[PDB]
RNA sequence: GUAACGGGGCUAAACCAUGCACCGAAGCUGCGGCAGCGACGCGCGUUGUUGGGUAGGGGAGCGUUCUGUAAGCCUG
């Protein structure tokens, strides 16, 4: 064992998401938001 | 002389001593192979034509190399849809060396 | 193994003379366009031309059916405002019987650069008397 | 029991959504397929719902 | 931490800028006009893969046409004949005899007209 | 500006009935290659089937800057 020889147990680094990086990523324009509504826009939605 | 022989789905006419590329084949860099079929040898006002294949006719080859063609690319678009695609292939093949034919 | 290819070096052309007496227009028409174009070799490449030259004679003896001798008409535009023309099949045999053999011809080859070169290919006569004897044309019974 | 050969000759876009049924039922899957059924009175009722794109060798 | 777009930014214009090569005016200059000549090139080839294979076999039938003709046959009861006979030659092959081997080809013509008879 | 056959032209190259050929698609078949799911048996083999896609959900990756491994390694 060494300091570059360690590695973490399978499955529990998971990446995260990041919106608007192009065509190929599934997230790119629109992010995940679909078309122009009130839960579209910035700080937008209702409350509880 | 010439003759015409059917390998790998199409159909090819060769003489003695040509190289004819093929699709791939399971057989070694160095050995030899032989066409049982063949469909039709002339021979200078003496044509042979089979039904479907001429009786008693071989074709002899010998493999010289095998290697991969060169490289097309797939472009797949579609307007105003947010949408596009590509990709990236090469084809296997086989040359061989004609060096008897004989019915 | 490519597919055989005419090269435009070495295309072999002959010379024909064809007789138009009595024949109907459109059916003599279409036999013509065949050979200028080369559709009856077995080297037919679409972009070479590998046709014949052909002489016609007696274009005024042209033929048609019906009542299309006095019935058919042709037009055409001159460019100006109400400049648009007309004339009748009696009347282009009298004023110029050549006119309506090529008008056929034209309209069955294609159209471009190597069509409109086709079309140098075709010599067409009133009359029953040509001066290309050192060429030396072939009688064809179309 | 006796068998019979059934082959489909037409396409199924476009058609009645209990058509499509049928041909499932019956194991035909695109043109010029063929399978081997057994031939009773259920299966030759199945097969009279779709004749029009459907040809049977007994 | 903070990264700078230079270097990578760069080597990706001048990868699309290279297969504009031979173009016309700003289709081989101007990253914008070229990143769209390039995508409709390749659109076009994936289209003629397919058409390659139609403009052939035509050309292909078309000399079988006047071959046979000059035989006295046409080219639709060429092919019948032949499959009466059972000869599995296709439009390729035959095609090549026409042009390069009138004897042979003539020995085909009378095979078929045989079968016919 | 012909301008209510796409045009040339057609007395059939028009319509009706019957027959045999042929053409014709990225459909089907042939040959070569790639990936997903399920079975049967020991990652492996045999086997059946699937692979157009906007909104959107799921899975696997490339490359850039900085910290350790690094008083190491490459470099006039
Ligand atoms: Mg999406
Ligand atoms: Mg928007
Ligand atoms: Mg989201
Ligand atoms: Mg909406
Ligand atoms: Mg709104
Ligand atoms: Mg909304
Ligand atoms: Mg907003
Ligand atoms: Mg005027
Ligand atoms: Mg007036
Ligand atoms: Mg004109
Ligand atoms: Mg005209
Ligand atoms: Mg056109
Ligand atoms: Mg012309
Ligand atoms: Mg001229
Ligand atoms: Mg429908
Ligand atoms: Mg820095
Ligand atoms: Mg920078
Ligand atoms: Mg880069
Ligand atoms: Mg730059
Ligand atoms: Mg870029
Ligand atoms: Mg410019
Ligand atoms: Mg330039
Ligand atoms: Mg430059
Ligand atoms: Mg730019
Ligand atoms: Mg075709
Ligand atoms: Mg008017
Ligand atoms: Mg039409
Ligand atoms: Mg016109
Ligand atoms: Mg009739
Ligand atoms: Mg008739
Ligand atoms: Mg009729
Ligand atoms: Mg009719
Ligand atoms: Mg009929
Ligand atoms: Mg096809
Ligand atoms: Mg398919
Ligand atoms: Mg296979
Ligand atoms: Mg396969
Ligand atoms: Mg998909
Ligand atoms: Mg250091």
């Amino acid at each position: 064992m060494r300091l570059n020889t360690l590695s973490p147990a399978e499955g529990s680094k998971k990446a995260g998401k990041r919106l608007g990086r192009g065509i190929g990523s599934g997230l790119g324009k629109t992010g995940g938001r679909g078309h122009k509504g009130q839960k579209s826009r910035s700080g937008g939605g209702v409350r509880r | 002389m010439y003759a015409v022989f059917q390998s790998g789905g199409k159909q090819h006419r060769v003489s003695e001593g040509q190289t004819v590329r093929l699709e791939k084949l399971d057989i070694a860099t160095g050995e030899t192979v032989e066409f049982a079929e063949v469909l039709m040898i002339a021979n200078g006002e003496e044509v042979k034509i089979g039904v479907p294949f001429v009786d008693g006719g071989v074709i002899k080859a010998e493999v010289v190399a095998h290697g991969r063609g060169e490289k097309v690319k797939i472009v797949k678009f579609r307007r105003r849809k947010h949408y596009r695609k590509q990709q990236g292939h090469r084809q296997w093949f086989t040359d061989v060396k004609i060096t008897g034919i004989s019915a | 193994m490519k597919t055989f290819t005419a090269k435009p070096e070495t295309v072999k052309r002959d010379w024909y003379v064809v007789d138009a007496t009595g024949k109907t227009l459109g059916r003599l028409a279409t036999e013509l366009a065949r050979r200028l174009r080369g559709k009856h070799k077995a080297e037919y490449t679409p972009h070479v031309d590998t046709g014949d030259y052909i002489i016609v004679l007696n274009a005024d003896k042209v033929a048609v059916t019906g009542n299309k001798r006095t019935d058919k008409v042709y037009y055409h535009h001159t460019g100006h405002i109400g400049g648009i023309k007309q004339a009748t099949f009696e009347e282009m045999i009298a004023r110029r019987p050549e006119r309506v053999i090529e008008i056929a011809v034209k309209g069955m080859l294609p159209k471009g650069p190597l069509g409109r070169a086709m079309f140098r290919k075709l010599k067409v006569y009133a009359g029953n008397e040509h001066n290309h004897a050192a060429q030396q044309p072939q009688v064809l019974d179309i | 029991a006796k068998t019979i050969k059934i082959t489909q000759t037409r396409s199924a876009i476009g058609r009645l959504p209990k058509h499509k049924a049928t041909l499932l039922g019956l194991g035909l899957r695109r043109i010029g397929h063929t399978v081997e059924r057994e031939d009773t009175p259920a299966i030759r009722g199945m097969i009279n719902a779709v004749s029009f794109m459907v040809k049977v060798e007994e | 931490a903070r990264v700078k777009r230079g270097v990578i930014a760069r080597a990706r214009h001048k990868k699309i800028l290279k297969q504009a090569k031979g173009y016309y005016g700003a289709r081989s200059r101007v990253y914008r006009v070229a990143f769209q000549a390039v995508i409709k090139a390749g659109q076009y080839a994936y289209r003629d893969r397919r058409q390659r294979k139609r403009q052939f076999r035509q050309l292909w039938i078309a000399r079988i046409n006047a071959a046979a003709r000059q035989n006295g046959i046409s080219y639709s009861k060429f092919i019948n004949g032949l499959k009466k006979a059972s000869v599995e030659i296709d439009r390729k092959i035959l095609a090549d005899i026409a042009v390069f081997d009138k004897v042979a080809f003539t020995a085909l013509v009378e095979k078929a007209k045989a079968a016919l008879a």
